[PDB]
RNA sequence: AGACCGCCAGCUAAGGUCCCAAAGUCAUGGUUAAGUGGGAAACGAUGUGGGAAGGCCCAGACAGCGUCGAGUCGGCCUGCG
RNA sequence: AUGUCGGCUCAUCACAUCCUGGGGCUGAAGUAGGUCCCAAGGGUAUGGCUGUUCGCCAUUUAAAGUGGUACGCGAGCUGGG
RNA sequence: GCUGAAAGCAUCUAAGCACGAAACUUGCCCCGAGAUGAGUUCUCCCUGACUCCUUGAGAGUCCUGAAGGAACGUUGAAGA
């Protein structure tokens, strides 16, 4: 069976 | 030919002989018995 | 051992010339020459060769036995010389010597012509039989085994190329 | 055998009585003129060294032209060899014609193929393409897997990629002979034969026959 | 005081000639990696090349005990994916016989540049001719 | 086999001494022909070395065909293959 | 954080061989087979159904081989499961 | 398979000899001397003067500038 999840994405953050 | 890990006399006329490194039975009469070991 | 044993005579018209190890034996028939295994002693002596093991060899007798019964045959093949006859059983088999070529007919769709080498010699008493003649007693057997190759003997009517005292083992097709 | 040398003067036919079409290259075989003779003893190996058409005298360098001046022989366009058979004979300064292939069947012909510059798999190896549609996401002619995975994690030599095509030294081998004109300096074989129109040939008669 | 080092400007290296024929491989080997390496020298530096010249005569005629000659097998791979490729010592020496010799010898030098440098000075020819009279080398009995 | 530090001294341990690579191409007597050594079993087999009995044998054995003239037959234990 | 089934693309090796090649035996007359030995050079379907791998089925083929390669291959595609 | 002992016979095997497959090595096609083991052949070119130094495959000045190459330009069924 499948042992990782379809990736997905994160979220927004102020990025620096 | 018959190849087999055990070869032996199967009737009088049977002759065994050691060619090349390898065990052979022999047989004038009866092809059905040449073996060779292997 | 036991062969080795046993001299052989060399009869009158018989040259032999011993030269190390090679020998070389000469006659009416023809001449013929070998180079013996480096473990037999040869002597010529009184008109009769003789073979023993020379020494620092384990297989010494062995080859010496294997010597004497060479140089036996070289003696008769350049007196007597050696003779094989071969039948042709099957219709329409049929053989042909044409000088030092035998033009053979074994039921192939194409003729097959057997050169044979330098001291060999075909006869044809009929179609259906081979005599071949020669001094080597070697030669004349690969030739012979070469001719019965082309159709070796089958088990059903014995049909093919034999030899004259060869008994070909036949049997029934099966029933049903 | 020896070959000659001669150029690629373009296609044709030739129509039979009987009504057949014949497609043949045209080859123009001028005089091939010997400029050297190798041999055993000087060189190691017997061969003939030929020349063909011509070449401006200002073009030819003093190299060249004390090469060609030792011959006797015109400068032409360039230099060819031929390996001898045991039996062959030649002399610098002589001339070989395309009557040397009166009665030769087949040829090979020998040239450089056309050149396509850097060529995908799908044109220079045959590689199928990808689904057209179906969801492909930019990999419509693209060559796919190169490999396996960490066994053993490296390309093969050997492996069919993008690259240079053509442009190459090409044989077509066993080409019927259909005709030699001696008068005209021609020869005409069937079929195709590699390199543009004008490009340089080298024709043999054949080896497998 | 420091104990001596040979120098590659001083060393004097001499020229020999060896004749193959009927040695057995293996053992003559051993003597001509010794006298290409100059282990045979009171000078011997193990990071300077201080063997000799040799010449090898008659390199097809080298000889191998057992069933070597015709079970003795050769390997090499050519680098392409299945380049697997052998040869045994009978075909070795009909083909080209002072491979035989030049890798018997180059498996036992040194590996690494001074390793490569010693094998430069071995000079095998298959028959009894060679062009080094020049050179005036020594007959050497191994 | 237990490193306090230094030495371009010496002796040893395990392991080694043809070349890579320090040291025996050491000595004496055997064995193996399989590159066995340098991968493995039941089991198979006139491979070959050693050992102890036994059957037959110049009143002629065994093999080949009453004939020919010396060792031979078939098991046991065992080394190496 | 070593992305997972199947498909696609691209493969590469093994040989316990599917085809083609060589051979022994056959309860091998022939034709056609059976079985075992040697052999890895090249070759080795398209479709219907199902996410399928597989399988069944249709119709071919000389043959539609068996396995290894992160159950080869998502920084190459797909994303049906 | 032939000849052939060990083993008076027999035995394709121990000596010796012969056949034997798309596998092997060649033969066919292409690359290929960085093959540093750097190979061969043919042709072409260059035949000045002087000074100094730690004196050697040394440095410097003047004169000389070949064969050929490259650049540049017009370009190509050659090409990012
Ligand atoms: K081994
Ligand atoms: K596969
Ligand atoms: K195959
Ligand atoms: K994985
Ligand atoms: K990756
Ligand atoms: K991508
Ligand atoms: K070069
Ligand atoms: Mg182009
Ligand atoms: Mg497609
Ligand atoms: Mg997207
Ligand atoms: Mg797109
Ligand atoms: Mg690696
Ligand atoms: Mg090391
Ligand atoms: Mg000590
Ligand atoms: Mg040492
Ligand atoms: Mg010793
Ligand atoms: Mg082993
Ligand atoms: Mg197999
Ligand atoms: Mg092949
Ligand atoms: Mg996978
Ligand atoms: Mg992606
Ligand atoms: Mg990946
Ligand atoms: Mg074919
Ligand atoms: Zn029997």
């Amino acid at each position: 069976p499948p042992h990782r999840p379809r990736p997905r994405p994160l979220p927004w953050f102020p990025p620096r | 030919m018959k190849v087999r890990a055990s070869v032996k006399k199967l009737c009088r006329n049977c002759k065994i002989v050691k060619r090349d490194g390898v065990i052979r039975v022999i047989c004038s009469a009866e092809p059905k018995h040449k073996q060779r070991q292997g | 051992s036991r062969v080795a044993k046993a001299p052989v005579v060399v009869p009158a018209g018989v040259d032999v010339k011993i030269n190390g190890q090679v020998i070389t034996i000469k006659g009416k028939n023809g001449e013929l020459t070998r180079t013996l295994n480096d473990a037999v002693e040869v002597k010529h002596a009184d008109n009769t060769l003789t073979f023993g093991p020379r020494d620092g060899y384990a297989d010494g007798w062995a080859q010496a036995g294997t010597a004497r019964a060479l140089l036996n045959s070289m003696v008769i093949g350049v007196t007597e010389g050696f003779t094989k006859k071969l039948q042709l059983v099957g219709v329409g088999y049929r053989a042909a010597v044409k000088g030092n070529v035998i033009n053979l007919s074994l039921g192939f769709s194409h003729p097959v012509d057997h050169q044979l080498p330098a001291g060999i010699t075909a006869e044809c008493p009929t179609q259906t039989e081979i005599v071949l003649k020669g001094a080597d007693k070697q030669v004349i057997g690969q030739v012979a085994a070469d001719l019965r190759a082309y159709r070796r003997p089958e088990p059903y009517k014995g049909k093919g190329v034999r030899y004259a005292d060869e008994v070909v083992r036949t049997k029934e097709a099966k029933k049903k | 055998m020896i070959g000659l040398v001669g150029k690629k003067v373009g296609m044709t036919r030739i129509f039979t009585e009987d009504g057949v079409s014949i497609p043949v290259t045209v080859i123009e075989v001028e005089a091939n003129r010997v400029t050297q003779v190798k041999d055993l003893a000087n060189d190691g190996y017997r061969a003939i060294q030929v020349t063909t058409g011509a070449k401006k005298a200002n073009r030819v360098t003093k190299p060249e032209a004390g090469h060609f001046a030792k011959a006797g022989v015109e400068a032409g366009r360039g230099l060819w060899e031929f390996r001898l058979a045991e039996g062959e004979e030649f002399t610098v300064g002589q001339s070989i014609s395309v009557e040397l292939f009166a009665d030769v069947k087949k040829v090979d012909v020998t040239g450089t193929s056309k050149g396509k510059g850097f060529a995908g798999t799908v044109k220079r190896w045959n590689f199928r393409t990808q689904d057209a549609t179906h969801g492909n996401s930019l990999s419509h002619r693209v060559p796919g897997s190169i490999g396996q995975n960490q066994t053993p994690g490296k390309v093969f030599k050997g492996k069919k990629m993008a690259g240079q095509m053509g442009n190459e030294r090409v044989t077509v081998q066993s080409l019927d002979v259909v005709r030699v004109d001696a008068e005209r300096n021609l020869l005409l074989v069937k079929g195709a034969v590699p390199g543009a129109t004008g490009s340089d040939l080298i024709v043999k008669p054949a080896v497998k026959a | 005081m420091k104990t001596f080092t040979a120098k590659p400007e001083t060393v004097k290296r001499d020229w020999y000639v060896v004749d193959a024929t009927g040695k057995t491989l293996g053992r003559l080997a051993t003597e001509l990696a010794r006298r290409l390496r100059g282990k045979h020298k009171a000078e011997y530096t193990p990071h300077v090349d201080t063997g000799d010249y040799i010449i090898v005569l008659n390199a097809d005629k080298v000889a191998v005990t057992g069933n070597k000659r015709t079970d003795k097998v050769y390997y090499h791979h050519t680098g392409h994916i299945g380049g697997i490729k052998q040869a045994t010592f009978e075909e070795m020496i009909a083909r080209r016989p002072e491979r035989v010799i030049e890798i018997a010898v180059k498996g036992m030098l040194p590996k690494g540049p001074l390793g490569r440098a010693m094998f430069r000075k071995l000079k095998v020819y298959a028959g009894n001719e060679h062009n080094h009279a020049a050179q005036q080398p020594q007959v050497l009995d191994i």
